[PDB]
């Protein structure tokens, strides 16, 4: 367990990149959420010089500075605590080590897909030795409704109006998927008062931070009136939160469906999408996991399907007894 | 992915790269059988297949072959050919899986008694790599943590306590030089099951290893054009190796594996999680012995890229008709940040392309997305379902996302009250 709470409408953020469409984005976010100020203090970009882009504040075009080295951006911009990291995958091991060395950076979001595994344990074992919270590798990142949003999470300003992202609900959620995260934006939004916080953790085999990690932040999180964890085949992570309700640690109503139940149909092993998304023994398939779950005392849907009616149930009996 | 690789390719890594004080005894004495092996002239090149007894048995990642009777064991080369005469070329089910056995192994035999097999096995975690070893091959644990190494005598003491004296030496320098072997060629997963030590040194006789694929761009060098083969029960397909190769080239994924190439029931998704939703939905509503195919495009590939990916997908499925016709299932979430625009362009590029095949297959094409355009990309997919006739049923965000699965297999009607929202 790191930090509880990671973003606030105050945050300040590097982009290790030139992405100026996402970073565009997250101002726009950032506009309609009423913040104070850009999100988006500063980007390092190696592949040019020190130079300034032209953003939007709402209709007002403003300039953001591009640093080409890190010590740069970090010692002009030391409001800065988290960094999102856009290197490709063959760089994005050592530009996440370096930002370890700067003591103000306490979240780091790294993006990209195709990190190997004996890397990213070695980020976590620097990240854990300082308490850095890593979300990622291979994820889109999440999204703080009212406060901050990492890069293209949640799209562009339209979803955020549709599914309520400018404003915070009483629903956490975690997600092991990128593009499902924002599905349930879309869900939660039409079936509770919306998301508080939402984290895709992404799809590699060891997560820079887990489902428990993001779960205990929530439970501990006031805000937080219930949690929905979208987990998925593959490892065992998903039984740490069997073993916390059974703890007395999470006291919270938690929906959980876990995705990747057709591989138990299946006569020969199939490698899904998300690297970490292959089963290695029988208690790793969604099958096992979505069963122990349910007897656990989690609130499971028979299927995704039905996924949406669930969080819709276990809402209405919160609000029904004066928790939300 | 970590994924597996041929006991033959793990085997040669090994007697390639491995460092240890032990000599490590019958290097690089392995010969690769298909059913299309000239063997005149493999004996021309394996003459020691002629000089001791034989073990053979198929390298298909095949497990636990003894107990299936595919380990046949002290053999002259007579004996082997007799051995491979019912086996080499035939259908065989392992497990719920059914492939042809078709890739074997030949290996030079080995006396040993029980007492000289050993069982030695490393695999990756979250916290570091778990060494183990047990003295009853054919169980004693330690993690090595991330930064930490394992030398000749950490194994000694934390791993060899119940292995006979005489063979401490040998075996903590062998399983050193093999977790520097594991480490250094990116390894997640290799077990030595049984190693095998003699009065006359070490033995490998038998290796099964996954490595982490993608891995390429640091030890392409020492891994060369290194094969990750399917599971057993599977074949590789020109159009997969097509598509991983078009995976390869940019930061947009693009996955496809084939289950079933006659298979009537067909996705297009976009995302590995909802990809995996729709195959979960397709087989909760019975289709799984129809599902063709698991795959998916996602990180805002290009029109171009898509139509490439796309025109693949409808030339495997207009191969051979199916009496019921088939069925397209081009799904999604709502996208964070693919230009739906974009990539439905490149797909409706592929079904004009593919017009001529598609009505002749009788395809019914169903569609659900949302995210940045995708108002113009529903548009365009109804747009080429009017101009080429083929049934095309389009989505929004107004419906839930795997609810045209139902609609496509009849479980569901059809709501045109909810078309294009
Ligand atoms: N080259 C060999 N010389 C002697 N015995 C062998 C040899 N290869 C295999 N064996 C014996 O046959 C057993 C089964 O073979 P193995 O390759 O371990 O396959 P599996 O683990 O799939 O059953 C081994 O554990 C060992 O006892
Ligand atoms: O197109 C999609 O639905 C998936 C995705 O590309 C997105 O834009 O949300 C996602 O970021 C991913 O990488 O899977
Ligand atoms: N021994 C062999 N038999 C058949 N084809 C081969 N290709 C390479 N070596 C061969
Ligand atoms: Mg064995
Ligand atoms: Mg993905």
């Amino acid at each position: 367990s790191k930090s509880t709470t990671l973003f606030s409408r105050h945050t300040k953020a590097i982009v290790w990149g030139m992405q100026t469409r996402a970073v565009q984005g997250m101002l726009d976010f950032d506009y309609v959420c009423s913040r104070d100020e850009p999100s988006v203090a500063a980007m390092v970009y190696p592949f040019t010089g020190d130079h300034k882009q032209k953003f939007y504040w709402g209709h007002k075009e403003i300039l953001i500075p591009v640093f080409k080295n890190m010590a740069d951006a970090m010692r002009k911009h030391p409001e800065v605590d988290v960094l999102i990291n856009f290197a490709s995958l063959r760089s994005a091991y050592d530009s996440t080590m370096e930002t370890m060395n700067y003591a103000q950076i306490r979240t780091i979001a790294i993006i990209a897909e195709g990190i190997p595994e004996a890397l990213t344990r070695k980020l976590i074992k620097k990240a854990d030795q300082k308490g850095v919270t890593i979300i990622g590798p291979a994820t889109v990142g999440g999204i703080k409704p009212g406060c901050f949003k990492i890069g293209n999470t949640g799209g562009m300003l339209d979803n955020i109006l549709a599914s309520k992202l400018y404003r915070p609900g009483s629903v956490a959620y975690v997600s092991r998927s990128g593009g499902m995260s924002n599905e349930l934006n879309n869900i939660i939004s039409r079936t509770t008062d919306g998301v508080y916080e939402g984290v895709a953790i992404g799809g590699d085999r060891y997560p820079g931070s887990t489902f428990m990690d993001h779960v205990l932040r929530y439970q501990d999180t006031p805000g937080v009136k219930m949690i929905v964890v979208l987990g998925e085949i593959g490892g065992t992570e998903e039984y740490k939160i069997c073993r916390g309700i059974k703890e007395g640690r999470l006291t919270k109503p938690i929906v959980c469906w876990c995705i990747g139940t057709c591989a138990t149909m299946f006569s020969s092993e199939v490698q899904f999408g998300h690297a970490g998304a292959c089963a290695n023994q029988a208690s790793e398939t969604a099958v096992a996991k979505n069963q122990a779950l349910k007897e656990a005392g989690v609130f499971v849907p028979r299927s995704f399907d039905e996924l949406g009616e669930i969080i819709q149930s276990v809402y209405e009996d919160l609000v029904a007894n004066g928790v939300i | 992915s970590a994924k597996a690789i041929s006991e033959q390719t793990g085997k040669e890594l090994l007697y390639k790269f491995i460092c240890t004080t032990s000599a490590i005894q019958n290097r690089f004495k392995y010969a690769r059988v298909t059913p299309d092996t000239d063997w005149a002239r493999l004996l021309q090149d394996h003459p020691w297949l002629l000089s001791q007894n034989l073990v053979v048995k198929p390298d298909q990642l095949i497990k636990r072959r003894g107990k299936l009777g595919l380990v046949g064991v002290n053999l002259t080369l007579d004996g082997v050919k007799s051995w491979l005469k019912p086996r080499l070329g035939q259908e065989a089910t392992v497990g719920k899986a059914t492939g042809f056995l078709k890739n074997f192994l030949i290996e030079p035999f080995v006396p040993h008694s029980q007492a000289e097999e050993f069982y030695v096995c490393i695999y990756a975690t979250r916290e570091g790599d778990y060494v183990l070893f047990h003295h009853e091959g054919g169980a004693q644990k330690l993690l090595v943590g991330v930064d930490e190494k394992l030398n000749p005598e950490d194994i000694k003491k934390h791993l060899l306590v119940h292995a006979p004296e005489d063979k401490k030496e040998i075996l903590a320098s062998f399983i050193s030089g093999l977790f520097n072997f594991y480490e250094d060629l990116y390894f997640t997963y290799l077990e030595i099951n049984p190693l095998v030590v003699t009065k006359d040194g070490v033995y490998v006789l038998d290796l099964a290893a996954k490595v982490d694929a993608t891995a390429d761009y640091i030890c392409k060098v020492k891994w060369g054009d290194i094969e990750f083969p399917p599971p057993f029960g599977r074949e590789a397909y020109p159009e997969e190796a097509y598509i991983a190769d078009l995976d390869a080239k940019s930061g947009a994924s693009l996955k496809l594996t084939l289950l079933n190439p006659k298979g009537r029931i067909w996705t297009m998704v976009a995302g590995g999680g909802a990809s995996v939703v729709y195959s979960d939905t397709i087989c909760d509503l019975g289709g799984v012995n129809e599902l063709a195919n698991y795959g998916e495009y996602s990180g805002a590939p290009s029109e171009q890229q898509t139509y490439d990916y796309a025109k693949t997908i409808l030339s495997l499925m207009t191969r051979e008709k199916h009496p019921d016709g088939k069925i397209l299932i081009i799904g999604g979430s709502i996208a964070n940040f693919t230009n739906v625009a974009a990539t439905f362009k490149g797909i409706v590029r592929a079904i004009r392309d593919y017009q001529g095949p598609l009505k002749e297959h009788e395809v019914t094409i169903f569609v659900r997305r949302g995210g940045p355009n995708y108002q113009e990309g529903l548009r365009v997919m109804g747009e080429v379902g009017k101009t080429t006739g083929i049934p095309i049923h389009v989505f929004g965000t107004e419906t839930h996302m795997t609810a045209i699965v139902g609609m496509a297999l009849g479980h569901r009607p059809i709501p045109e009250n909810l078309y294009f929202q």
